[PDB]
């Protein structure tokens, strides 16, 4: 059935129309970056405000005797 | 994958230094608690078993 596979057809065709649109709040309105924004910064908050951009570097270290 | 990737030839190339330590004194504060075992106790009871294990055989007579 290609009605149906029309319609896996007919959003793929907008699989191609919006992913060469551009797709994102494109093909969609602003909405998405409003959200996206926050929701990439929870992820900032998933890792910590550690940066997960700059390469870490490491501890160098000394427990304790006598 | 440029971060990825500079990440991945920082961690190819990332190589720590190793810790830090300083009680390499202990090394020397043995050889003086080194010297008490020796000195004080070495050479005071080979001295003292001299004449006692001696001391034993003369007046063993």
């Amino acid at each position: 059935l290609d009605p149906v596979q029309k319609l896996f057809v007919d959003k793929i065709r907008e699989y191609r129309t919006k992913r060469q649109t551009s797709g994102g709040p494109v093909d969609a309105g602003p909405e998405y970056q409003q959200d996206l924004d926050r929701e990439l910064f929870k992820l900032k908050q998933m890792y910590g405000k550690a940066d997960m951009n700059t390469f870490p570097n490491f501890t160098f270290e000394d427990p304790k005797f006598e | 994958a440029g971060l990825v990737d500079d990440f991945e030839k920082k961690f190819n190339a990332l190589k720590v230094p190793i810790p830090e330590d300083k009680y390499t004194a202990q090394v020397d504060a043995e050889e003086k608690e080194d010297v008490k075992s020796c000195a004080e106790f070495l050479t005071q009871s080979k001295t003292r078993i001299q004449e006692y294990e001696k001391e034993l055989e003369k007046m063993r007579n």
